[PDB]
RNA sequence: AGCCAGGAUGUUGGCUUAGAAGCAGCCAUCAUUUAAAGAAAGCGUAAUAGCUCACUGGUCGAGUCGGCCUGCGCGGAAGAU
């Protein structure tokens, strides 16, 4: 999980669920365009 | 809601035991007990089973949104069951079922047989197929998942522990 | 020995992509790593082999119990594969003549002269389990200098005649040349195998495909490491045709008024070309 | 007449036996002996002189069957088949060269007319109208 | 929002055609049928077969959706007996 201030909503099918706070960006083929922080 | 405009059909053949806010439901070939949240108010009104969520926990439209689709998978789970097939892609890799233990022919210097728990009738029609059986929905996916964590699907190959229904995306090497 | 190792697949897989046919007769005994027997179904034996030893035992025993159907439903594909090979077994297979180990082969190995089946063999090679089996068969399924059509020279440009020479000694002499590496010692080597014919020590052999003369020196046999010198070559063996001037690919090591080979096909193309440069300029002198 | 399975009209030009790579993967789909498709369609291709494509569609059936439907040549190709040059449309509004008249484009909607229900004759003629404008064609009765 | 569900089909959409064949990119950017379809968004990809967005055409049968302004909250937030 790369980590970085701004969670953009990047990949055309990008699910965001907050878990334990801290958001996490949840792609499905793309492990790439997951951050964790913001 | 929709959670509301969704109430669950209990046939015959799966009895409910109300002592309020535990429910044990004695089914066809187990018992899938759940001690739910004081979020919920439960009544088997006629046949068709009605819930409700308590005041103060206005939140219990979650709560109980859970339940909702908890116990309509626990009467069908007790019944007729949950076929979980594995498909194992390794090179020298089998499976083969004893008792109630799995060998795991995993690429290691030692054998691995983990014995698996009751609410388990595991079958293995070959040494790339595995079948499980059970009836909680829960421990239909526990005991699989542990497997294919063992051996993740490798995307470089395709090599891995995978389910029957799920599709890896294995990638190309593309340099040497 | 290893994991994912099944005979029955890899012949049935032959049938598939090579689209050969072929019909095995070595199996298996043992579940990869117990494994002591390999199944030979012709004389319906198992071979016991070495504890660990690196060659004691050879004991020959039953078929066991734990493959007494598999076996029984392997060997009725073997005797099939004679009534198919020639017509006389078609009339026996189905009148219930006894198919025994002796008959069978008489017809099959008239059946490697053409090659429409290869004979296959399970076993290690590292294990020591299979190497004392793999031998018997050389001398009964894969064939002879002498059992072969033999050296068959055409002619020059005149006419097409190919003439079947004879395998014996009673001929004019004839070898090829190739696998003609060098040393040190003398510069050129051969690995060359005579067909047929004795050549002595000492002879002006030519190589009449390119008009040159060269004489026969000291001719050196190997265990293929060390120099052990043959004088008298006889029919079959192979040795270093020693102390050739000039020598191709293929020509005729061949004495005069004989017969003689012209025959060079399939030349290569080597593809990669890369260009090496020296490191000192007295390097590029040598 | 099919559904979700298959239904993909690609073919051109004739006069070429070998499926022509990215023709192949439309005869790629459901397994075709490819010199089935190579022979069913040859005893009506001596009847034209080769060099516009020709139309065809592919449409499939369960076991290892097939079947394609046979039409005329479109109006877009029969444009500049007469016009001499095969590709016109370099800039469409800034182009005024070639003409051919309504005459010509509804005697090639005969053979439409008697190959297909749709493209009909007046619908078709603003759209052979608008295949010349972005062309870069006039047209003049 | 999901399961059935056609992805109605003129076309090869040029150029330059080697493939730049809706899926490399510049100019057009009409539509034969419009109760469902654009000369077009990505993946499959040299091109396409596979899978969708397009309208949800038929079922559920009620609410639902994207942004503007403020009350506060979370992340951003790592230091040395």
């Amino acid at each position: 999980m790369k980590v970085r201030a701004s969670v953009k909503k990047l990949c055309r099918n990008c699910k965001i669920v907050k878990r334990d706070g801290v958001i996490r960006v949840i792609c499905s083929a793309e492990p790439k365009h997951k951050q964790r922080q913001g | 809601s929709r959670v509301a405009k969704a109430p669950v059909v209990v046939p015959a053949g799966v009895d409910v035991k109300i002592n309020g806010q535990v429910i044990t439901i004695k089914g066809k070939n187990g018992e899938l007990t759940r001690t739910l949240n004081d979020a919920v108010e439960v009544k088997h009104a006629d046949n068709t089973l009605t819930f409700g969520p308590r005041d103060g926990y206005a939140d219990g439209w979650a709560q109980a949104g859970t339940a909702r689709a908890l116990l309509n998978s626990m009467v069908i789970g007790v019944t007729e069951g949950f076929t979980k097939k594995l498909q194992l892609v390794g090179v020298g890799y089998r499976a083969a079922v004893k008792g109630n233990v799995i060998n795991l022919s995993l690429g290691f210097s030692h054998p691995v047989d983990h014995q698996l728990p009751a609410g388990i009738t595991a079958e293995c029609p070959t040494q790339t197929e595995i079948v499980l059986k059970g009836a909680d929905k829960q421990v239909i996916g526990q005991v699989a998942a542990d497997l294919r964590a063992y051996r993740r699907p490798e995307p470089y190959k395709g090599k891995g522990v995978r389910y029957a229904d799920e599709v890896v995306r294995t990638k190309e090497a593309k340099k040497k | 020995d290893r994991m994912g190792a099944n005979f029955l697949k890899v012949v049935n897989q032959i049938k598939t992509r090579l689209g050969a046919n072929p019909v095995p007769l070595q199996l298996a005994i043992g579940a990869e790593e117990h494994f002591t027997g390999v199944v030979d179904l012709v004389k319906m034996k198992a071979i016991n082999w070495n504890d660990a030893d690196q060659g004691v035992t050879f004991e020959y025993e039953d078929i066991p119990a734990d493959m007494v159907e598999l076996a029984n439903e392997w060997h009725q594909n073997l005797i099939e594969s004679a009534a198919e090979a020639s017509e006389e077994l078609m009339e026996k297979y189905l009148g219930g003549e006894e198919l025994t180990e002796a008959e069978i082969k008489g017809a099959l190995r008239q059946r490697v002269l053409n090659n429409e089946i290869i004979l296959v063999t399970c076993g290690s090679a590292f294990k020591n389990k299979g190497v004392q089996a793999m031998l018997d068969a050389v001398i009964d399924y894969l064939p002879s200098p002498v059992d072969v059509p033999a050296i068959n020279g055409i002619l020059d440009d005149g006419k097409d005649t190919p003439a079947e020479r004879h395998a014996s000694d009673d001929e004019p002499f004839s070898a090829l040349a190739f696998k003609i590496a060098t040393d040190p010692f003398v510069g050129n080597l051969t690995f060359f195998r005579v067909y047929s014919g004795v050549v002595n020590s000492g002879d002006t052999v030519l190589n009449s495909v390119k008009a040159a003369r060269e004489r026969f020196g000291r001719i050196v046999q190997m265990h293929a490491n060390k120099r052990e010198e043959i004088k008298e070559v006889r029919a079959g063996d192979i040795a270093a045709a020693i102390g050739l001037k000039d020598v191709t690919t293929g020509d005729t090591l061949c004495d005069p008024d004989a017969p003689i080979i012209l025959e060079r096909m399939e030349f290569p193309e080597p593809v990669i070309s890369i260009a090496v440069e020296p490191k000192t300029k007295a390097d590029q002198e040598k | 007449a099919k559904k979700v399975q298959a239904y993909v009209k690609l073919q051109v030009a004739a006069g070429m036996a070998n499926p022509s790579p990215p023709v192949g993967p439309a005869l790629g789909q459901q397994g075709v002996n490819i010199m089935e498709f190579c022979k069913a369609f040859n005893a009506k291709t001596d009847s034209i002189e080769k060099g516009l494509p020709i139309p065809v569609v592919i449409t499939v059936y369960a076991d290892r069957s097939f079947t394609f439907v046979t039409k005329t040549p479109p109006a877009a190709v029969l444009l500049k088949k007469a016009a001499g040059i095969k590709s016109g449309s370099g800039k469409p509004n800034k182009d005024k060269v070639g003409k051919i008249s309504r005459a010509q484009l509804q005697e090639i909607a005969q053979t439409k007319a008697a190959d297909m229900t749709g493209a009909d004759i007046e619908a078709m003629t603003r759209s052979i109208e608008g295949t010349a404008r972005s062309m870069g064609l006039v047209v003049e009765d």
